[PDB]
């Protein structure tokens, strides 16, 4: 099932696949993508939900969107799960990211843009459907309107190709939820017999309501989720509910029925609505990323992760992974505000860690931090 | 006249540097009188049959100019972010 | 009922306001907005927000988000921008789709 591609035109890439069905275990491919194709476990997990409708973002909020993303996620080693087919954001993310690699001087770090597709919705899937490992396929990339039936995206290296399921055509975001419960569960080592957790987040952009039981799920399975404001659909809906603070079920019906007209039926709206009410009930895993005032991805990030593992639990030991991510981006007002709050008594044991990767990664002012916490 | 040239001058001499090295590409080896060995070397070889200004394969020249534009916007935003935090801009 | 109205009266303060033009594109934009939702009215008084170079409030009140801009509706006032010397309205219809 393993293979490999030979994007044929615009630019030659090698990209490499996976065929797997509903019915695989996340582990099988977490592990393949662990060792059978070199990919080091990460710092920072994204994950991109929506952003497949039939409307797009505008120039500027999508060119903030990949930049802000690509720099928050150069710092460190981190994966952006997409959906692997050529078109709308998943392409402009691709492009950056392939940008990034391209100009990037360092190769140690590297930021991977993995896709995760439907079998069901690839053109000239009958193409890659050989594989021969001695002799890669050769695909050739074609751009297409939003239509059904996508290419896969050649600026993204790695793919998870999803086989339909015949109980439920949704396999794919169950997949999706799977994967991000599977690595959220994970426990990296840190520098020296330390465990450190893989911090994992949702962005969400022109969210559908299909999609809502997909994003509840998230909720469930603890994977902290970021909203942008400018996007369009539920992402607007859930903005809106939270600068109100009150959200009932008249204002989320007449929202809805306003941003998405198409929806009319007294069990699917219901359904809908209550998906929106216990998302919003649960509150402490959604961040919202407004680029016309926030201007700072990977401090919305380090906020929403750290409000997470806030909620989660008040022992040192767990937020370790979120301070070793706001060392690697050299937030120290964020780590004094919120990490080093006093709500939390950090001992030096726990310290040493940190400590020895702040002053091996030129920090300073985490150096001056730590010595000044014990 | 030295103390207000001196400058200028020293620019013109770094511009006039690059066409005296460039000039030395096609320059041959050996100095006169030896010199005429060369020339007819190369009248022969004409008959009978550089560092700078490379072509370069298509992979590459493609990442140069992704870098290029990286750089560009790298060096955009600094722009834009130190006139951002400036005093007036503040005020 | 003048003041029923409302939203056709605006009130220019010299001793605030300063700029006619400003006074007049907010007048202008408000009644139109209060006319109709669709973007292909807004197109005049973006013109001459383009022709007073107001790239402020065209931002503000024209893409302000309750109103769909297409690329089609955009190009008119593209090439108008283009050639009568407004940068800044090129950068924001770049940016606008
Ligand atoms: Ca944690
Ligand atoms: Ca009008």
């Amino acid at each position: 099932r393993l293979g490999d591609i030979d994007f044929t035109g615009v630019s030659r890439t090698r990209g490499k696949f996976v065929r797997v069905t509903s019915s695989t275990d996340p582990a099988e491919i977490y592990q393949i993508l662990t060792k059978q194709w070199g990919l080091a476990p990460p710092h920072l997990v994204v994950a991109l939900m929506g952003g497949d409708e039939v409307a797009q973002l505008k120039p500027w909020l999508r060119d903030t969107l990949r930049k802000g993303l690509v720099k928050a996620a150069q710092s460190t080693g981190a994966w952006i799960l997409t959906s692997g087919l050529r078109f709308g954001i998943t392409k402009n993310l691709g492009q950056a990211v392939r940008d990034h690699s391209l100009a990037s001087t360092s190769p140690k770090v590297r930021v991977v843009a993995i896709g995760i597709a439907p079998w069901n919705m690839i053109q000239n899937r009958d193409l890659l459907l050989s594989a021969k490992p001695d002799h890669p396929a050769t695909y050739p990339t074609e751009d297409l309107p939003y239509g059904a039936v996508y290419s896969l995206d050649c600026n993204h290296s790695h793919f998870i190709l999803v086989d339909e399921d015949p109980k439920r055509p949704g396999a794919t975001g169950e997949m999706r939820v799977k994967m991000l419960k599977h690595i959220s569960l994970q426990r990296t080592g840190y520098g020296g017999t330390g465990s450190i957790e893989i911090p994992v987040l949702c962005l969400l952009v022109h969210g559908e309501p299909r999609i809502l039981q997909k994003m509840y799920k998230n909720i469930q399975n603890s994977i902290p989720w970021l909203i942008l404001a400018g996007s369009g659909g539920v992402a607007d809906i859930l903005v809106t509910l939270m600068d109100r603070g009150c959200w009932d079920a008249d204002i989320v019906q007449e929202l809805l029925i306003n941003t998405f007209p198409d929806g009319l039926h007294s069990t699917e709206i219901t359904s809908w609505t209550k998906l929106i009410q216990r998302i919003l009930d649960h509150g402490h895993l959604l961040t919202v990323h407004d680029p016309e005032q926030d201007s700072e991805l990977d401090t919305v990030i380090l906020k929403a992760l750290v409000k997470a593992c806030k909620s989660q639990s008040q022992e040192a030991q767990d937020f370790l992974d979120e301070l070793k991510l706001a060392v690697a981006w050299n937030r120290v007002d964020i780590a004094k505000s919120e990490i080093f709050s006093g709500d939390v008594q950090w001992s030096a044991q726990d310290l040493e860690e940190v400590m020895m990767e702040a002053l091996v990664n030129d920090k300073p002012d985490f150096v001056r931090l730590f010595v000044d916490n014990g | 006249t030295f103390q207000v040239v001196q400058e200028n001058a020293d620019i013109f001499w770094k511009f006039q540097r690059y066409n005296l090295i460039v000039e030395y590409h096609s320059r041959p080896a050996l100095a006169p009188p030896f010199i005429i060995i060369s020339h007819i070397t190369q009248a022969l070889l004409s008959f009978i049959k550089d560092l700078l200004e490379r072509e370069l394969p298509s992979g590459l020249d493609q990442k140069l100019m992704t870098w290029e534009t990286v750089q560009k916007e790298n060096y955009l935003a600094k722009l834009e972010h130190e006139h951002r935090e400036s005093s007036g801009e503040r005020l």
